[PDB]
Order: structure tokens, then sequence, then C-alpha cells
RNA sequence: ACCAUGGUGACCACGGGUGACGGGGAAUCAGGGUUCGAUUCCGGAGAGGGAGCCUGAGAAACGGCUACCACAUCCAAGGAAGGCAGCAGGCGCGCAAAUUACCCACUCCCGACCCGGGGAGGUAGUGACGAAAAAUAACAAUACAGGACUCUUUCGAGGCCCUGUAAUUGGAAUGAGUCCACUUUAAAUCCUUCCGCGAGGAUCCAUUGGAGGGCAAGUCUGGUGCCAGCAGCCGCGGUAAUUCC
């Protein structure tokens, strides 16, 4: 049973205070180690060089190999893989150029069948992703 | 800082679900039975017919003779009975409660121009108000949604500047006197 | 002329500044928006005197036509006319000449005065000569 | 093999390429909403056929 | 200075953290709440970091001074001068933010003051942060397809309304644009007003995403054959894919 009295209120919202901290999505927006290892830092979006271009493989019910890269970013850099979202815009992409790389959908888990990406590409080399795939614009000269 | 205004509002809303399907048909037959341009001006007065519906029925669960109902109440039925939706004789702050999105969309110019015969075609009447054609009685107006009062509901007429109430003809009958008369006499 | 209407309203007089100020609305169907000076000698022969102490200003034009609308003000003399009136409507109409420097040219005269003291022969030759 | 990291942009680069054509443009705004509630509404269809959709084949 | 041994604490002291300036407020919206509040209003704090003062009614002032620390300028090498978290701007950091423009005309302020000054503030340029209005066509004469209206009837087609082909037109239709003149303002710009030009693929060209289910819309054709790819989720792909191109 809890505490109904007109005197406990200082028991249930100690109660409810030490209790928050056991879903997750209170804990990794208000114990701070959370966003100290996010590789973004707490933002939206990151530019990055790109190291090496990596072919993972999909999850079992599927087969093909999902094409990836091996960006390092600039703002206090670290070493993530990151998805290239399109048919043959890996060809695009060359080595040490600096991308965009953005969240991949759903806040830090993987989707699709990837098996443990966590970024998209866009804008490689300051020229869009889609402006590329779709024949807007190009890679400098 | 500043002397700059900062206050706005949003006058439409968003549905709570989308694509389901009996309503964006039956909200779909207001689009052209009224001809009306795209859906956020149905948004635009349903969420209008939303907050007057929200403060009426805000008054109904006050007590009797309280003064700010007494107040409030019937300056919120003036007001909507100047407009010529409500008729005045049942004024009450029952009948209101009864009052659907169709009966807003009458007292529009855009609509108030065609049942008077000034136009034919509903989605003509677009194509002379916005053109710059039709007046309220001193003041000539390019709106259609234009909520014309009742008060001045007799009034609506074609212009004195206009080529219905007077001439100076535009720049295409102006050339059809000119592809005769300007290679010959 | 033919078909150009100066109506008024809001009128009133006062011995504080000497002037008579109103509220002017002109009708006007078919033209464009009237010119400043074609309707202060109107008002020249509404309230009789010459089109001298006449200053009308700040005609704002309705949509689709016909009333446009403005303020304007009648002193009762031109000597009143110069005392308490401000230098650009006095202007308007030729009565006042500011022909001035830019200010950005004004402040760096001010800020290079700044850096003589005493000097009177030289504080105002401070950089007069390199034009 | 079962391609490991070459090919990309394997069927992009041998689709055969079939010219965009063009037509009359849609009309836009307030005229193309005149236009689809006619269709739906106005036009009683006296055919049957479990009603089928707007896109039907 | 001389005596007294006190004070606070599980009713959370003390120490730590804060991506902590506080508030009026903002987003949310059944009620209870959740979360934001650097930011024009009130208050506080600080001008690179700490410190010390002068004048003055009011400053421990920094577009005041002295010193150290840190950063940095000129030098004829003896010395000198620095403090944009003011306005513009520059570099740098970054996912991420405007012109080295105009004027005190307006709102106020200061002064010895009806007169001077004010990057306070005002005006424009940038401005798909955002919010409000709102074009990209409308009527026709055939015309082809439907409607309780037509004959004493599923005869025969309609003199009558609506739709869409596909038209041919048209005409007191007009704007975006062009451009005089006013008006507008301190001066201008806009906006409104108004001459004059300005639409038949009005080519004067509306896009961004979708079309298995959630979830509104094709088992249409071609290509590729667990490959390339798609897919927030369930899943679709291995030679006829309603899901790729």
């Amino acid at each position: 049973g809890k505490c109904r009295g007109l005197r406990t209120a200082r028991k249930l919202r100690s109660h409810r205070r030490d209790q928050k901290w056991h879903d997750k999505q209170y804990k990794k927006a208000h114990l701070g180690t959370a966003l100290k290892a996010n590789p973004f830092g707490g933002a939206s979006h990151a530019k990055g060089i790109v190291l090496e271009k990596v072919g993972v493989e999909a999850k079992q019910p599927n087969s093909a190999i999902r094409k990836c890269v091996r960006v390092q970013l600039i703002k206090n850099g670290k070493k993530i893989t990151a998805f290239v979202p399109n048919d043959g815009c890996l060809n695009f992409i060359e080595e040490n150029d600096e991308v965009l790389v953005a969240g991949f959908g759903r806040k830090g888990h993987a989707v699709g069948d990837i098996p443990g990406v966590r970024f998209k590409v866009v804008k490689v080399a300051n020229v869009s992703l889609l402006a590329l795939y779709k024949g807007k614009k190009e890679r400098p000269r | 800082p500043v002397a700059r205004s900062w206050v706005c509002r949003k006058t439409y809303v968003t549905p709570r679900r989308p694509f389901e399907k009996s309503r964006l048909d039956q909200e779909l037959k207001l689009i052209g039975e009224y001809g009306l341009r795209n859906k956020r001006e149905v948004w635009r007065v349903k969420f209008t017919l939303a907050k007057i519906r929200k403060a009426a029925r805000e008054l109904l669960t006050l007590d009797e003779k309280d003064p700010r109902r007494l107040f409030e109440g019937n300056a919120l039925l003036r007001r909507l009975v100047r407009i010529g939706v409500l008729d005045e004789g049942k004024m009450k702050l029952d009948y209101i409660l009864g009052l659907k999105i169709e009966d807003f969309l009458e007292r529009r110019l855009q609509t108030q121009v065609f049942k008077l015969g000034l136009a034919k075609s509903i989605h003509h009447a677009r194509v002379l108000i916005r053109q710059r054609h039709i007046r309220v009685r001193k003041q000539v107006v390019n709106i259609p949604s234009f909520i014309v009062r009742l008060d001045s509901q007799k009034h609506i007429d074609f212009s004195l500047r206009s080529p219905y109430g007077g001439g100076r003809p535009g720049r295409v009958k102006r050339k059809n006197a000119k592809k005769g008369q300007g290679g010959a006499g | 002329n033919d078909t150009v209407t100066i109506r008024t309203r809001k009128f009133m007089t006062n011995r504080l500044l000497q002037r008579k100020q109103m509220v002017i609305d002109v009708l006007h169907p078919g033209k464009a928006t009237v010119p400043k000076t074609e309707i202060r000698e109107k008002l020249a022969k509404m309230y009789k005197t010459t089109p001298d102490v006449i200053f009308v200003f700040g005609f704002r034009t309705h949509f689709g036509g016909g009333k446009t609308t403005g303020f304007g003000m009648i002193y009762d003399s031109l000597d009143y006319a110069k005392k308490n009136e401000p230098k650009h409507r006095l202007a308007r109409h030729g009565l006042y000449e500011k022909k001035k420097t830019s200010r950005k040219q004004r402040k760096e005269r001010k800020n290079r005065m700044k850096k003589v003291r005493g000097t009177a022969k030289a504080n105002v030759g401070a950089g007069k000569k390199p034009k | 093999v079962h391609g490991s990291l070459a090919r990309a942009g394997k069927v992009r680069g041998q689709t055969p390429k079939v010219a965009k054509q063009e037509k009359k443009k849609k009309k836009t705004g307030r005229a193309k909403r005149r236009m689809q509630y006619n269709r739906r509404f106005v036009n009683v269809v006296p055919t049957f056929g479990k009603k089928k959709g707007p896109n039907a084949n």
C-alpha cells in the first residue's frame, strides 16, 4: 500500500524523485552520462571527414551489403560509422571528403537490418546527397 | 530595444489524426460546394467555429444570472447576429450549440456574390472578387473570405472604377479596337 | 479642379501655437493621388488666406481609390510660420536651407577637433585644407 | 560472389533510360480542387464492382 | 580586546553537481500535471582575469586611473599606447545566425539649454525562424458521357441541367512584370493611387513526399534476380517483385 495522509507530501515527493531514475528516458536525459557519450554531444548534425568505406552485412532473414563509411568528426573528434542512404551514392563520396552525418531515425538505435549503424550521410562536400542523386549538383572541379 | 508589436496567433488548426477517409471526403465536399482554395481555409473556419462553441459551452456550466454570463454571453450572440449567421428572434446560449460549419461559409463575400446574382458558377466569384470588380458600399475588396455583415449586405455591387460599373476598357478591348485600327483606318 | 472635393473635419484652432489645425480628407474618384501643392491652394479659398501658411502632409490613399486623407494646418502669419514649425516641413516649399555634410563627416570632424586643444588658429583649420 | 563492396549502383546504372515526356500542366491550387470535387462526388458512377478506387487498372 | 561554549543536522545540515541568471512568462491541455524561460519587462551580476583607488550627491566606474597576471600594437630600441559581453564588421569555433548603409524627422534622454548631441532609438538592405491574407485561370456556341424533366409504353432522341474529352474563341476580365507622374519619408524605398505597355501550350510552366499493412492512393508495364536496393515498424528482394530502379 501507499501513503495517504495530509502530512506525507515529503515522503511521496521523495519517493517519486528517486523512482523516476528507473525508466530510461528520464535517466538518459537527467543523469548527464548519456550526453557526454553520444558522438553528437547533444546536437542534431555533425561534420566529419571520411576515413574508409566499409560494407556491413544485413540481418539474417535478408542478405545484402549495406554501404557505410568510417567518419571521424571535427567536433571533439570521434570514430563513427555512417550509412550512405541511397542507391548509387557511395560512388559520389571519396577519401577524406567532409560529410554532414545526421541521426538515422529512432534516436540512437539502429533502423532496418543494418547491424549497429547509428548515423547516415547527407551533404558530402557541402553539396546535398539528394541533389547529387537527382543530378542537381556535382562535385567541385 | 524595439517598439515592435511581437503579437500573433495562428488562425487554423491541423487535424488530430490524418488520412481517415470519412473526414476528408465530407470535408472535401465543402471545398467545392462553397468553392475554396485549399483545406487550410476550411481548417480556418473550423477553428473559428470551434472556439465559439468552446466559449458558449463554458457559459452553460455557469449558474443563471451570473454577471459575466449575462454580459459576455449576450455580447457573443449579438456579434453573430450582426454578421447574419444567427437569426435574431431566437437568441439563446443553447441554439448556438447547434450551429454548424456550413452556415459560416454562407456568410462570406465569395458566396454572397453568387446567390445575389452578381456572378454565376461559384469558382467564377473568385475570378471576379480577387480580380478587383466587386465592392462593398464605398470600399472595393479583393478578398474571398471577407465575412460580410448583415447590415452591409444589401450593398454588394460592382464599382465605379470597375468595368462592370464604369468604362475605360482594359488592355484587351483596347487591343481589339487597336488590332483593326493599328495597320489601317 | 473638376471633381476633387476638399472635405475636412476635427477642426481645432489654438492661440498656443497660433495655428489652425484640422484633418483633411480628399475625395477623388478617377485620378491619381492629388499633389500637396494642388490642395494647399484649395484651403486658401476655404479659410481665406494666401497659400503660404498652409502646410499639408501625411496623405494616405485608401484601398481602391477615392478618399485619400491627410492632415493639414494653417498658421495666422508667415512670421508665425517660421517660429513654431519644424524645419523640414518649412522646407516642403523652399523656405529653409539644410544642405550640410553627411553625419559621418561631422562626427569625424568632431573627433579630429578633439585631439587638438587650445590652439584656436588650429582648432578650426583641423584638416580643412586637405580637400 | 554476393555483391561484396564493388558494383555499387548496379541496377541504377543498367536500367534503360525512358525519357520523361510531357503533357498539359496540372491545374494548381483552387482549380485543382474543382476538377476532383467533380471526379469523385458530383459524377455518380452507374457501374458497380465494390466501388473500385480511382487508380484502378 | 576580555570572558561564556556554544551554533546547525535524517523535518536532509555540510560537501558536490547544474547544459542554474531569478521572476512577469512560454509550449502543452479534461481535471492533476509535464517541460521550457540566454532573449526587449522588472531586478541582479560583470566588462580579458583578480585587486586597489580618484573625482563626485551617486562608481570600488572600466568608450576613468594605478599595479600584477594573460593576450596583443608602434618604435629611430631611449620609450610610448592597448581592453568591440556598444554598432557595423573580421578571424576563429561550429549543425547553427544580417550592412564596415541613412538620420536625430519620430519616442525619449542629457546639457549653461525653445536653437547642441545621442550606432539610445529611428529608416532601409539581408530575412522560407515564424505568423496573417492570397494568383497560377472563369464563363461560353458546337461537343462528347450522365440527370425524377418527353411522348397514352423497355418506340425514338431532348428542346434540359451537371461533368469531362478537345476544343475553336473573347469581350465593358486582370495581376506578376515594365514604367512616367503623385503620394509616401528627415531624404528615399516600399505599400496604396494612377497614365502608358503587359496571357492561348495564359511555355508568364507548383512543388515536396507517397502508392503491402498501420495510413489516403495501381497486384500498370519495363528492368534487376536475397544482386543493386527499399523499409521509422511489420517487412519487400534469390528469373513473371502490387514494396527496388
